[PDB]
C-alpha cells in the first residue's frame, strides 16, 4: 500500500477496505469523529464513484465530434467543439429538432424520473423493486451497496461473480474515474485560456512545443 | 397545523390582522367618499 | 489537536408546538401569566441565550443560526433596494443628466392628498428624492439599465432565501459543536485571507475589467444606451487595448515582472477627477490590489495543522515586563469562553471605524458625482456617525456583562485583569480630574467670549481678531501633508485630499467639490469641545464596568446582576448603581456628543466649502463664510446655526417637503414625551393604576391578567428610547429639509 | 389523576391518595400525617424535601436556586404529584447546607 | 374503513402520513404539508375537495366540449374567457342576483347536512319524499340519483368514488390551464393545443 502525503490522522481512519485507498487526505474530509450532513464518509466515497462514472462518460463525449470532423463523411457542421455546441450560447450556438429550453425541460424530466428513483434506492435501501413500475420493478431491487446495485440491468453480461473478481474491477474503476476527473478540468481551463478545443489544442502541441503552456498565459481572450 | 390555528390567534397576530383589514377597509371607504365634512344624506 | 470538522445531526425537531406556548426558552416565563409585566419581560429576555441555559454549546448554536438569519433579513433590504431602482425610480434619466437631475426611488399613492409628496424630481418623474447615495454607487459600478437592477434583485432574493435556509439547517439538522467554534486560529486564517483577500481581490477584478471601461465611456460623453454590455468588454478585447494599451500584453508583464508596462491603469495620482469630483477608478484599483495581497499574506500567521504559524497563547505569554507581572498570561482562555468579550471588543473596533469611514469618506470622495450632492454628503457622514456611537456604547454594556457574569479568578485568573481591578480607585480619579479641567477651558471660553460680546468688549473675545488661539500642529501637519508630494512621497503628484492645500480647487457643474479648509481658533475651540465630550462619556462607561461587580458602597454588587434598580433607599440611597445605569447614562452623553460632531461638521461645509463657483472663478459660499466669527459664542450658534436655517422646515407646508415638516413636530413630540418617563417613578403609577381597576370592576369588565405599571429599569429603558428617538428624528428631519431646499 | 404518595418521615412512612391538580401538604393534610409548614406560599424552606421516585410539578414554585429543582429538593406546598410518589420530609437544613 | 395498509404511493419509498391510513377513496399519501392530520380537517376538506371536482368537471365541460365545436363549424358560442360580457336578454347584476338566491338556497341545505348529518333528507311541503343516500357528499335519493347507479355496497361504490375523484383532480387543473394559457397568450385552448401539435418541439411556453 503506497502513501501519498499521508499524515498519522488520515492514516488512523483510512484502513484500507476502499478501492484505491491510499491514505491521502490532507485536509481530513473523511474523519468520522463530528460527521453530518453531506460530510458522512459514505456519501463521499459514493459520490466520488458518481462523478468519476459521469467524467469518463463526458471526457470522452466532449471529445469525440471534434476528432470524428477530421475523419469521415461526418458532416462538418456537426463537428463542433464541446463549447461551441449550445452549451455557452455566448460562444457558439446550434439549431437541433428543438428549442434549447425544451431540451433542457424535457432532460430534466427524464433525469429526474432516473435519479430520484436512485436515490431513493440510497435513502430506504430496496424500496424500488416493490411499488408497481409497468414491470420495471423486479430488476430495480437492489444489491444492499447503492454505488453497485446489479440486478438484470446494470450487470447483464455477469461480470465479476467473485471477490478477487469484484475487487480488481472496482480498483480500475475508481482510477480511470479519477484520470477522466483531471480531465475534464483540464478540458475546461484549456478551453478557457487557449480558447480553441482540447483536441485542436493536442494537435497544436505535437507538432511543436514552443507554445506549451507558459505562451497561452498572454491569454489572447 | 392546530398548533399553527392556535398561533395565529396569538395576541400580536391577531391584532396585526384585525388593523390590516380595518385600514383596508377605511382607506377604500375614503378612495370612494373623499373629502367628507359632513352626512350629507338625511 | 488538529482542525476539522465537527457536527451533531437533528438536535431539534422542526415543530409548532413551542410556537403556541409563549416563553418556552425560560422556565420562569413559561409558566404562563398573572400580571402584565409577564408580556414585558418575554421580550425583554428573548435573545439572552447565555441566561436560558448554563451550556455553552447551546448558547453559541444559537447565536450561529441568529447570525444567519441577520444576513437573510440585510439580503431582503437590499433586494428591495435594487428593485425600487428598478422600479420606481428615474435612475436612466439622471444618468442622462447627473448635474440636474435629483435621484428619486420611492413614489406613493394618491389616497388622501399625499401625492403631493411626489415632488418634480426632474426628468419627467414625480416622486421623493433619496439621500443613501444608490445612484453613485450604481454609476461607479457600470450599472447602465434597469436589467441590471432587475437582475441583482433576484439574486438579492435568492441570496435571503438561501440564508435563512442555512440558518435552519445549521440548529435543526446539521448543529456544530464547541470544539469547532474555539477554533480562533483557522477563524482568523480565513477570515484575513479568504474573506477580505479574495474579496477585495475579486472586486479589484470587476473595476478592472466593468467599472474603469464604462466610467471612461461615460465621461467620454457617450449616451449611456450606446456604451457596449460589460461581456462585450471581456469578450472582445481590443474594446480594451483601445482604451488602454497595456491591455495587449495581457499578463505578461504580471509575470515577466515589468509590471511598469501597467501604469497604464494602475495609478498612483491622488487628488480628485476633475470631470467628475470624485476619485481616480485608475487608484482604486490599484488600491484594492495592494489591499488583497496584504491580507492574502497576513491570513498565514496562525499555526492551524501544519506546524507552521503562530500559537496565539505563545505570543500572549511571552509579552510581559516588571511593571505588568506576569500579563498576557490568561487571555487566551477567557477570550474563547465568552461570547460577552469577544462582542466588547468587536464592537468597540466596528464603532471606531465607523467614525473613521465618516471623516475619510468626507475628505476623499470615492463615488463619481458624490461631492457635489450635497444633500447625500451630508446624510452619510450623519447617518455614520450616529451609527458608530451607538456601537462603542454597546461595547462597554458587554464589557460590564463580561465583569458580571463572567470574570472570575477561581478559575481563569489574569494578571492585568487583576491589576487595573486594583488601582482602579486612581484610574477613575485621574479622568474624574481631566475632564472637570478640559470642561472649564474649552466650554468656559465659550462663556467668556459671549459676556465679552454682550458688555460691548470685543477686543477682550477669543477670536481672530482680538485674542488667537491658532493651533500651530494641525496647521503645521496640514502643510507638511501639502508639501509631501514630490518630497517625502516622490511617486505621487497631488496630495491624498485637497482640504491639506496647495491651492488646488476642484469644481463640478458649477458648484465646489472640493478646496483647501482653513483651520482658525474657531476650530481649535470646537475641538476641545469634542475632546471634552468624549472624555466625560469615556468617564461614565469606564466608571461603569470598573465597579460593576463590587464597591466601597456596595461590597457585594455582582450578586445583584448585571440590570437592577437600586439597593434600596438606605447607605444614603442607592438608586442607579448598576452597570446597567451607566450604560443608560452613558447613552445620553454620546448623544450629546455625537450631535455637537455634526452640528459643527454642517455648519463649517457650508460657511467655507461648499457653495457655487462663477465661470469669472469666485466661489460663494452657501452661508457666506460666517464660521469663523460667530462660531465662538453660543448666541451665534443659536442665531446664526439654528434659528436662521430651520426656516426651510417650517417653510415645507404645501410643498414636496411637507413631510420633513411633519417629522419635526412629531419628532420634538415624542422628545417631549419621553420626559414624563424619565422624570417620573412607578409608585404613583400603580397607585393611579388602582382606581382605574376599580372602575372597571364596578362593571364587570375587570381584566384576569392584572395590570401593573412598568418596572423600574422599564421606565428608565422606554425615557431613554423616546429621548434618542425624538432628539435623532428632529435633527434629521432639520438637516435633511435645509440642504434639500437650497442647492 | 389521584395517585399514591409516599413520605419517609421520623413517624414512618405513610401514604394517602389525592388528586393531581393538588398541592401535596393540603393532601397530607386531609387523611393526617403531620408536616413541618411555615409559608405554605413558596417563599421559604420549611417545607423543602427531596425525592426517592417519579418526579413532582413544581411550576408555581419560587425563591428557589437554579438548581434546587434539578437535584432532588422540592417544597411541598407548592406541588402538584404528577406520579406515584416517594419522597422526603423534613428536610429543610440538610437543603439549607 | 378498509384500511389498505400498502397501497400506491405517489413518492414510492415514503412512509405515508399517520392520518392517511387508506379508507378514504383516491388515497395516494399525499399530504406533506401535513394540512388534513385532524380528523375534522380532514372530513371538512374531503368535502371541499368533492364540490371543487364536481365544480371543475362541469366547467371543462363546458369550456373544451364548446371550443372543439366551435373550432370546427357546428356552433358560434364566443370565446369562453370573453363570453363574460357578450350581453343576454337582461343585464348581469340581476341574472346575478336570481342565480345566488337559486344557488344559494341549494348551498345552505348542503351546508346544514354538512353540519348535521341527514337532518335535511326530506320534504316540508311534501315529507314522503326522502333522499336515499346515507352519506354525507353523496346525497342519493331520486334526485341525484334516479338511475339507482350509485348506492351499492363495496369493493364497487369505493371504486366509482376513486374514479370520480381522479376525474375531478384532473378536471381542476385542466381549467387552471385553459385561465393560464389564455392569459399568457392572447389566443383560445384549441389553437394552442393545435399549434403545439404542428411543432411540437418549438412550440412550447418557451416562445415569448
Ligand atoms: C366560478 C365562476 C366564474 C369564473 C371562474 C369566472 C371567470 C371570469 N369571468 Mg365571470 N366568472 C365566473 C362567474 C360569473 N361571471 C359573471 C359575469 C362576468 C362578467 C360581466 C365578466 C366576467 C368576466 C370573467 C373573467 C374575468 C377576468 C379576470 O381576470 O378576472 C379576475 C380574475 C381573478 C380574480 C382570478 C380568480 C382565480 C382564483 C384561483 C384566484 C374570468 C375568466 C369578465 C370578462 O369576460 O373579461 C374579459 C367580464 O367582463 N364574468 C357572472 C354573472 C352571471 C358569473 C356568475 O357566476
Ligand atoms: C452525458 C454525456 C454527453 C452529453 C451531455 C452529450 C451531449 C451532446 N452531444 Mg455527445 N457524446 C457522448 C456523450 C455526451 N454527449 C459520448 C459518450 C459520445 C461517444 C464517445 C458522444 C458523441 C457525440 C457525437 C458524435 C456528437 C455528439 C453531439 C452532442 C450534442 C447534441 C447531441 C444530441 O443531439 O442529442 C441526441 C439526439 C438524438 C436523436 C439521439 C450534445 C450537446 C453531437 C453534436 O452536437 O455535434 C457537435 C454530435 O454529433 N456526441
Ligand atoms: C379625534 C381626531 C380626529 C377626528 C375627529 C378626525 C376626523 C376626520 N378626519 Mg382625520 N386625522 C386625524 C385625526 C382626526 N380626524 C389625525 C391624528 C390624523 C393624522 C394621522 C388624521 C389625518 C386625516 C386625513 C389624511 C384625512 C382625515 C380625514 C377626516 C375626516 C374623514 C371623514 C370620513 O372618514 O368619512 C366617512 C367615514 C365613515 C362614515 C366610516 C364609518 C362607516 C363604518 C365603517 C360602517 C358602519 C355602518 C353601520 C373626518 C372629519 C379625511 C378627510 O376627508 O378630511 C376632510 C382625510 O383626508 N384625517
Ligand atoms: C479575481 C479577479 C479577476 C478575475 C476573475 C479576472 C479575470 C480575467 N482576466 Mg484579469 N486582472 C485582474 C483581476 C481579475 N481578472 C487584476 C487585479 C488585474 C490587474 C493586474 C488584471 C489584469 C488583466 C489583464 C491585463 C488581462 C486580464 C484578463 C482576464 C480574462 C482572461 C481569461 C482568463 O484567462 O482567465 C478573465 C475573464 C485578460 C483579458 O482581458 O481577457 C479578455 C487580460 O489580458 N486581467
Ligand atoms: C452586535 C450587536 C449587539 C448584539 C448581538 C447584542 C446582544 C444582546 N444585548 Mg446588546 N447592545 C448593543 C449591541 C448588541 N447587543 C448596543 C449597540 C448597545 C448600546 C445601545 C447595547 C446595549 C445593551 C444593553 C443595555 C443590554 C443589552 C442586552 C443584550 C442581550 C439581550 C438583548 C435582548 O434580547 O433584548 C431585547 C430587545 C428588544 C426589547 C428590542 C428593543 C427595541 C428598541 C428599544 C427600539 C428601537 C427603536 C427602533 C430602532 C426604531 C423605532 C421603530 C418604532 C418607531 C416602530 C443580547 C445578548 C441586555 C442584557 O441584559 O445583556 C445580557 C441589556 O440589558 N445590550
Ligand atoms: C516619516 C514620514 C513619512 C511617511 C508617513 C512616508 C510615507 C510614504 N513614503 Mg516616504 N520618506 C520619508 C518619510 C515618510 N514617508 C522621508 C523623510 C524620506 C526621505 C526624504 C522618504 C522618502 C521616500 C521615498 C524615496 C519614497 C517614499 C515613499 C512613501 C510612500 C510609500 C510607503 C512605503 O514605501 O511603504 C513602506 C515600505 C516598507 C518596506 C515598510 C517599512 C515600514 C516603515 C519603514 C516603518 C508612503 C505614503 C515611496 C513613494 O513615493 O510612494 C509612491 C518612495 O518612493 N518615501
Ligand atoms: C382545492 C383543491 C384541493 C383540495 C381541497 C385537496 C384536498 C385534499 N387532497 Mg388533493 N390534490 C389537488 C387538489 C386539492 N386537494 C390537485 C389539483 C391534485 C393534483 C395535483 C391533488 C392531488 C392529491 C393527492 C395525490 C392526494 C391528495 C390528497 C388530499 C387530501 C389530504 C388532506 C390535505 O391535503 O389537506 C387539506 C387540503 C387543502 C387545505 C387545500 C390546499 C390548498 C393550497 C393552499 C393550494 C396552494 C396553491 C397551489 C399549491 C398552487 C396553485 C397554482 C397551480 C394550480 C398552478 C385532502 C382532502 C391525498 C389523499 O389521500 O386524498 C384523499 C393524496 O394522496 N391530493
Ligand atoms: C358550471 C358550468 C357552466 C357554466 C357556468 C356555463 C355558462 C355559460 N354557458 Mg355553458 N355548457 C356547459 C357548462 C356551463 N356553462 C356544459 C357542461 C356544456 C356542454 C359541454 C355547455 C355548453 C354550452 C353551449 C353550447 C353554450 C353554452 C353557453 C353558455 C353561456 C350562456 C348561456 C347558458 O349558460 O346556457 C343556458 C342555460 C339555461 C338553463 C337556459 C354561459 C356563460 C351558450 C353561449 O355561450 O351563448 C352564446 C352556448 O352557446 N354552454
Ligand atoms: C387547481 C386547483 C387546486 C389545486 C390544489 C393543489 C394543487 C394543492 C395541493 C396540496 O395542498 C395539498 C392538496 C396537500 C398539501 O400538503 C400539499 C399541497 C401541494 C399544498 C383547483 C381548481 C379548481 C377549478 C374549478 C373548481 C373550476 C371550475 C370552473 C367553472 C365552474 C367554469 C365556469 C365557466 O362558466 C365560466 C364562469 C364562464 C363560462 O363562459 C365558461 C366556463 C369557464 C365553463
Ligand atoms: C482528494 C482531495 C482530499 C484532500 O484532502 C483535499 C483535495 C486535494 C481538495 C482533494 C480533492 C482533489 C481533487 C483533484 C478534486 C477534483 C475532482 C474533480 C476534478 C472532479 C471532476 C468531476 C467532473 C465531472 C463530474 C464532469 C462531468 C462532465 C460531463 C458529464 C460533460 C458533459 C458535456 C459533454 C459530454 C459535452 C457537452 O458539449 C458539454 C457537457 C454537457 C458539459
Ligand atoms: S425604589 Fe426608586 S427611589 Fe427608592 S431607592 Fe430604589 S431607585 Fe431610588
Ligand atoms: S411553608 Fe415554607 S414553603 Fe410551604
Ligand atoms: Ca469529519
Amino acid at each position: 500500500r503506497p502513501l501519498w502525503f499521508a499524515s498519522k490522522q488520515s492514516l488512523s481512519y483510512l484502513d484500507g477496505s476502499l478501492p484505491g485507498d491510499y491514505g491521502f487526505d490532507p485536509l481530513g474530509l473523511s474523519d468520522p469523529e463530528g460527521t453530518g450532513g453531506f460530510i458522512e464518509p459514505r456519501w463521499l466515497a459514493y459520490g466520488e464513484v458518481i462523478n468519476g462514472r459521469f467524467a469518463m462518460l463526458g471526457a470522452v463525449g466532449a471529445i469525440a465530434p471534434e476528432y470524428l470532423g477530421k475523419v469521415g463523411l461526418i458532416p462538418q457542421e456537426t463537428a463542433l467543439a464541446w463549447f461551441q455546441t449550445g452549451v455557452i450560447p455566448p460562444a457558439g450556438t446550434y439549431n437541433y429538432w428543438a428549442d434549447n429550453y425544451t431540451l433542457f425541460v424535457l432532460e430534466m424530466a427524464l433525469m429526474g424520473f432516473a435519479e430520484h428513483r436512485r436515490f431513493q434506492d440510497w435513502a430506504k435501501p430496496g424500496s424500488m423493486g416493490k411499488q408497481y413500475f409497468l414491470g420495471l420493478e423486479k430488476g430495480f431491487g437492489g444489491s444492499g451497496n447503492p454505488a453497485y446495485p446489479g440486478g438484470p440491468f446494470f450487470n447483464p453480461l455477469g461480470f465479476g461473480k467473485d471477490e478477487k473478481s469484484l475487487k480488481e474491477l472496482k480498483l480500475k474503476e475508481v482510477k480511470n474515474g479519477r484520470l477522466a476527473m483531471l480531465a475534464i478540468l483540464g478540458y475546461f481551463i484549456q478551453g478557457l485560456v487557449t480558447g480553441v478545443g482540447p483536441y485542436q489544442n493536442l494537435l497544436d502541441h505535437v507538432a511543436d512545443p514552443v507554445n506549451n503552456n507558459v505562451l497561452t498565459s498572454l491569454k489572447f481572450h | 397545523m392546530r398548533d399553527l390555528k392556535t398561533y395565529l390567534s396569538v395576541a400580536p397576530v391577531a391584532s396585526t390582522l384585525w388593523f390590516a383589514a380595518l385600514a383596508g377597509l377605511l382607506i377604500e371607504i375614503n378612495r370612494f367618499f373623499p373629502d367628507a365634512l359632513t352626512f350629507p344624506f338625511f | 489537536p488538529e482542525v476539522k470538522i465537527l457536527v451533531d445531526r437533528d438536535p431539534i425537531k422542526t415543530s409548532f408546538e413551542q410556537w403556541a406556548k409563549p416563553g418556552h426558552f425560560s422556565r420562569t416565563i413559561a409558566k404562563g401569566p398573572d400580571t402584565t409585566t409577564w408580556i414585558w419581560n418575554l421580550h425583554a429576555d428573548a435573545h439572552d441565550f447565555d441566561s436560558h441555559t448554563s451550556d455553552l454549546e447551546e448558547i453559541s448554536r444559537k447565536v450561529f443560526s441568529a447570525h444567519f438569519g441577520q444576513l437573510s433579513i440585510i439580503f431582503l433590504w437590499l433586494s428591495g433596494m435594487y428593485f425600487h431602482g428598478a422600479r420606481f425610480s428615474n435612475y436612466e434619466a439622471w444618468l442622462n443628466d447627473p448635474t440636474h437631475i435629483r435621484p428619486s426611488a420611492q413614489v406613493v399613492w394618491p389616497i388622501v392628498g399625499q401625492e403631493i409628496l411626489n415632488g418634480d424630481v426632474g426628468g419627467g418623474f414625480r416622486g421623493i428624492q433619496i439621500t443613501s447615495g444608490f445612484f453613485q454607487i450604481w454609476r461607479a459600478s457600470g450599472i447602465t439599465s434597469e436589467l441590471q437592477l432587475y437582475c441583482t434583485a433576484i439574486g438579492a432574493l435568492v441570496f435571503a432565501a438561501l440564508m435563512l435556509f442555512a440558518g435552519w439547517f445549521h440548529y435543526h439538522k446539521a448543529a456544530p459543536k464547541l470544539v469547532w467554534f474555539q477554533d480562533v486560529e483557522s477563524m482568523l486564517n480565513h477570515h484575513l485571507a479568504g474573506l477580505l483577500g479574495l474579496g477585495s481581490l475579486s472586486w479589484a477584478g470587476h473595476q478592472v475589467h466593468v467599472s474603469l471601461p464604462i466610467n471612461q465611456f461615460l465621461n467620454a460623453g457617450v449616451d449611456p444606451k450606446e456604451i457596449p454590455l460589460p461581456h462585450e468588454f471581456i469578450l472582445n478585447r481590443d474594446l480594451l487595448a483601445q482604451l488602454y494599451p497595456s491591455f495587449a500584453e495581457g499578463a505578461t508583464p504580471f509575470f515577466t515582472l515589468n509590471w511598469s508596462k501597467y501604469a497604464d491603469f494602475l495609478t498612483f495620482r491622488g487628488g480628485l477627477d476633475p470631470l467628475t469630483g470624485g476619485l481616480w477608478l485608475t487608484d482604486i484599483a490599484h488600491h484594492h490590489l495592494a489591499i488583497a495581497i496584504l491580507f492574502l499574506i497576513a491570513g498565514h500567521m496562525y499555526r492551524t495543522n501544519w506546524g507552521i504559524g503562530h500559537g496565539i497563547k505563545d505570543i500572549l505569554e511571552a509579552h510581559k515586563g516588571p511593571f505588568t507581572g506576569q500579563g498576557h498570561k490568561g487571555l487566551y482562555e477567557i477570550l474563547t469562553t465568552s461570547w460577552h468579550a469577544q462582542l466588547s471588543i468587536n464592537l468597540a473596533m466596528l464603532g471606531s471605524l465607523t467614525i473613521i469611514v465618516a471623516h475619510h469618506m468626507y475628505a476623499m470622495p470615492p463615488y463619481p458625482y458624490l461631492a457635489t450632492d450635497y444633500g447625500t454628503q451630508l446624510s452619510l457622514f450623519t447617518h455614520h456617525m450616529w451609527i458608530g456611537g451607538f456601537l462603542i456604547v454597546g461595547a462597554a454594556a458587554h464589557a460590564a456583562i463580561f465583569m458580571v457574569r463572567d470574570y472570575d479568578p477561581t478559575t481563569r485568573y489574569n494578571d492585568l485583569l487583576d491589576r487595573v481591578l486594583r488601582h482602579r480607585d486612581a484610574i477613575i480619579s485621574h479622568l474624574n480630574w481631566v475632564c472637570i479641567f478640559l470642561g472649564f477651558h474649552s466650554f468656559g471660553l465659550y462663556i467668556h467670549n459671549d459676556t465679552m460680546s454682550a458688555l460691548g468688549r470685543p477686543q477682550d473675545m477669543f477670536s481672530d481678531t482680538a485674542i488667537q488661539l491658532q493651533p500651530v500642529f494641525a496647521q503645521w501637519i496640514q502643510n507638511t501633508h501639502a508639501l509631501a508630494p514630490g518630497t517625502t512621497a516622490p511617486g505621487a503628484t497631488t496630495s491624498t485630499s485637497l482640504t491639506w492645500g496647495g491651492g488646488d480647487l476642484v469644481s463640478v457643474g458649477g458648484k465646489v467639490a472640493l478646496l483647501p479648509i482653513p483651520l482658525g481658533t474657531a476650530d481649535f475651540l470646537v475641538h476641545h469641545i469634542h475632546a471634552f465630550t468624549i472624555h466625560v462619556t469615556v468617564l461614565i462607561l469606564l466608571k461603569g464596568v470598573l465597579f460593576a461587580r463590587s464597591s466601597r458602597l456596595i461590597p457585594d454588587k455582582a450578586n445583584l446582576g448585571f440590570r437592577f434598580p437600586c439597593d434600596g433607599p438606605g447607605r444614603g440611597g442607592t438608586c442607579q448603581v448598576s452597570a446597567w445605569d451607566h450604560v443608560f447614562l452613558g447613552l445620553f452623553w454620546m448623544y450629546n456628543a455625537i450631535s455637537v460632531v455634526i452640528f459643527h461638521f454642517s455648519w463649517k461645509m457650508q460657511s467655507d466649502v461648499w457653495g457655487s463657483i462663477n465661470d469669472q472663478g469666485v466661489v460663494t459660499h452657501i452661508t457666506g463664510g460666517n464660521f469663523a466669527q460667530s462660531s465662538i459664542t453660543i448666541n451665534g450658534w443659536l442665531r446664526d446655526f439654528l434659528w436662521a436655517q430651520a426656516s426651510q422646515v417650517i417653510q415645507s407646508y404645501g410643498s414636496s417637503l411637507s413631510a420633513y415638516g411633519l417629522f419635526f413636530l412629531g419628532a420634538h413630540f415624542v422628545w417631549a414625551f419621553s420626559l414624563m418617563f424619565l422624570f417620573s417613578g412607578r409608585g404613583y403609577w400603580q397607585e393611579l393604576i388602582e382606581s382605574i381597576v376599580w372602575a372597571h370592576n364596578k362593571l364587570k369588565v375587570a381584566p384576569a391578567t392584572q395590570p401593573r405599571a412598568l418596572s423600574i429599569v422599564q421606565g428608565r429603558a422606554v425615557g431613554v428610547t423616546h429621548y434618542l428617538l425624538g432628539g435623532i428624528a428632529t435633527t434629521w428631519a432639520f438637516f435633511l429639509a435645509r440642504i434639500i431646499a437650497v442647492g | 389523576a389521584s395517585y399514591k404518595v409516599k413520605l419517609v418521615t421520623p413517624d414512618g412512612t405513610q401514604e394517602f391518595e389525592c388528586p393531581s391538580d393538588v398541592y401535596i401538604l393540603d393532601h397530607a393534610e386531609e387523611v393526617g400525617i403531620d408536616l413541618p409548614y411555615s409559608c405554605r406560599a413558596g417563599s421559604c424552606s420549611s417545607c423543602a424535601g427531596k425525592v426517592v421516585g417519579g418526579e413532582v410539578d413544581q411550576s408555581d414554585g419560587s425563591f428557589l436556586d437554579d438548581e434546587q429543582i434539578e437535584a432532588g429538593f422540592v417544597l411541598t406546598c407548592v406541588a402538584y404529584p404528577t406520579s406515584d410518589v416517594v419522597i422526603e420530609t423534613h428536610k429543610e437544613e440538610d437543603l439549607t447546607a | 374503513t378498509v384500511a389498505e395498509p400498502d397501497r400506491p404511493l405517489w413518492f414510492p419509498g415514503s412512509t405515508p402520513p399517520p392520518w392517511l391510513d387508506g379508507s378514504l377513496p383516491g388515497d395516494f399519501g399525499f399530504d406533506p404539508l401535513g394540512l388534513g392530520s385532524d380528523p375534522e380537517s380532514l372530513r371538512w376538506n374531503v368535502q371541499a375537495e368533492l364540490v371543487h371536482s364536481r365544480w371543475a368537471m362541469l366547467g371543462a365541460a363546458g369550456i373544451f366540449i364548446p371550443e372543439f365545436l366551435t373550432k370546427l363549424g357546428i356552433l358560434n358560442t364566443p370565446s369562453w374567457y370573453t363570453a363574460g360580457e357578450q350581453e343576454y336578454f337582461t343585464d348581469t347584476t340581476t341574472l346575478f342576483i336570481v342565480e345566488l338566491v337559486f344557488i344559494g338556497w341549494a348551498e345552505g341545505r348542503r351546508w346544514a347536512d354538512i353540519l348535521n348529518p341527514g337532518c335535511v333528507n326530506t320534504d316540508p311541503i311534501f315529507p314522503n319524499n326522502k333522499l336515499t343516500g346515507t352519506d354525507v357528499g353523496y346525497p342519493g335519493g331520486l334526485w341525484f340519483d334516479p338511475l339507482g347507479w350509485g348506492s351499492a355496497s363495496p369493493q364497487k361504490l369505493k371504486e366509482l368514488r376513486t374514479k370520480e375523484i381522479k376525474n375531478g383532480r384532473l378536471a381542476m387543473l385542466a381549467v387552471m390551464g385553459a385561465w393560464f394559457q389564455h392569459i399568457y397568450t392572447g389566443t383560445g385552448p384549441i389553437d394552442n393545443l393545435f399549434a403545439h401539435l404542428a411543432d411540437p418541439g418549438h412550440a412550447t411556453i418557451f416562445a415569448a
